């Protein structure tokens, strides 16, 4: 009885030849006749200067001003990038938090990171001090990445191969996306936010129906980890930053790779990808000290955003597309157009 | 793993 | 014993092969057409004024 094993072969065989039939020219001879972006020269505009020690995460409110980020010395701090003041400092209970959120409303950030829990802290008590209003435990392995849907409902993406959706009023998982073989790195919501896209440790990417906690479809093609997500615009697809040295490009509804951003004097991992508003620029984070802003319809790297001393960790763009903001190593954010 | 966050938050050991 | 284990992946195979797919070209299309229609909208493609710029460096003349 290990037809089971020869059936899963053959499903795989069809997979990819129905994936080979819708395979009728690439992105890149669709987008041959289009004018390239050009040189992309944004400069540093604000550099937001507080944090002791390495930058882990960042994330901009919905209002494209205030921004948090998370270190390694144990703080999260949310800033206003206008002036580059603090608005306000959070002390953790340690320095190992992987990843920050801020809940679309701004009335909550989230973090976590080796503690295996997602912290939820109420930025608008009546004391007008800021405090933990929920500790979401249930991970087995460390919390790689948050993102709220709003003020009760956030998902969660961990190295114990898990992701979940919480209610955070009742703290307990409503629904767990179990798939993936490898740490899950990073994690996406679909503008909709009927559906999130995960990236993994076992090189796949994998998309989630969020209701029904169903992995609808899986995406390969990168050589190693993915350590970096983030949708297209308009929910129709996605990009990937991996250690293989590549970004790439996915589309749903092809259900396959479009492009890879890639270059021969790139070697090390990407941290962190974004698009601008409109799609056409796709930004990636480095190992090295970084950014590269790729020409997302033509695979052109259009420009670098040169300014840090150490690993741009995490970037973000704004949700009125005015600017970029780069998180490091080095202990600064920079602000970016 | 712990290995993977290890060098995500560049410890050595 | 544990064959459970590929009665899951099978099942799971089934799920990814159960989808009506599109061509890359017309996928490549909606796409482009998409960066097209939202391009003047984009700040990081096409610069706006620099009294539109939020991070524009304030001016005391006085």
């Amino acid at each position: 009885l290990d037809q089971l094993r020869q059936e899963a072969e053959q499903l795989k065989n069809q997979i990819r030849d129905a994936r080979k039939a819708c395979a009728d020219a690439t992105l890149s001879q669709i987008t041959n006749n289009i004018d390239p972006v050009g040189r992309i020269q944004m400069r540093t505009r604000r550099t937001l200067r507080g944090h002791l020690a390495k930058i882990y995460a960042m994330h901009w409110g919905t209002d494209s001003r205030l921004l948090v980020s998370a270190s390694q010395d144990g703080k999260l701090i949310i800033w206003d990038s206008y002036t580059t003041n603090k608005v306000h400092a959070i002390p953790l209970r340690s320095s190992w938090v992987m990843t920050c959120a801020y809940a679309p409303s701004g009335n909550y950030v989230a973090c976590g990171g080796l503690d295996n829990i997602c912290s939820i802290y109420n930025l608008k008590t009546r004391e007008g001090n800021v405090r933990v209003s929920r500790e979401l435990a249930g991970h087995t392995g460390y919390l790689s990445c948050c993102r709220f849907l709003d003020d009760n409902q956030i998902v969660t993406s961990s190295g114990d191969t898990t992701c979940a959706l919480w209610d955070i009023e009742t703290g307990q998982q409503t629904t767990t996306f179990t798939g993936h073989t490898g740490d899950v790195m990073s994690l996406s919501l679909a503008p909709d936010t009927r559906l999130f896209v995960s990236g993994a440790c076992d090189a796949s990417a994998k998309l989630w129906d969020v209701r029904e906690g169903m992995c609808r479809q899986t995406f390969t093609g990168h050589e190693s980890d993915i350590n970096a997500i983030c949708f297209f615009p308009n929910g129709n697809a996605f990009a990937t930053g991996s250690d293989d040295a590549t970004c790439r490009l996915f589309d749903l509804r092809a259900d396959q790779e479009l492009m890879t951003y890639s270059h021969d004097n790139i070697i090390c991992g990407i941290t962190s990808v974004s698009f601008s508003k409109s799609g056409r620029l796709l930004l990636a984070g480095y190992d090295d000290f970084n950014c590269n802003v790729w020409d997302a319809l033509k695979a052109d790297r259009a420009g670098v955003l040169a300014g840090h001393d150490n690993r741009v960790s995490c970037l973000g763009v704004t949700d009125d597309g005015m600017a970029v903001a780069t998180g490091s190593w080095d202990s600064f954010l920079k602000i970016w157009n | 793993k712990r290995p993977k966050a290890l060098k995500l938050l560049g410890m050595e050991d | 014993a544990s064959i459970a284990q590929a009665r899951k992946l099978v099942e799971q195979l089934k799920m990814e092969a159960n989808i009506d797919r599109i061509k890359v070209s017309k996928a490549a299309a909606d796409l482009m057409a998409y960066c097209e229609a939202h391009a003047k909208e984009d700040p990081l493609l096409t610069p706006v004024p620099a009294s539109e710029n939020p991070f524009r460096e304030k001016k005391f003349f006085s």
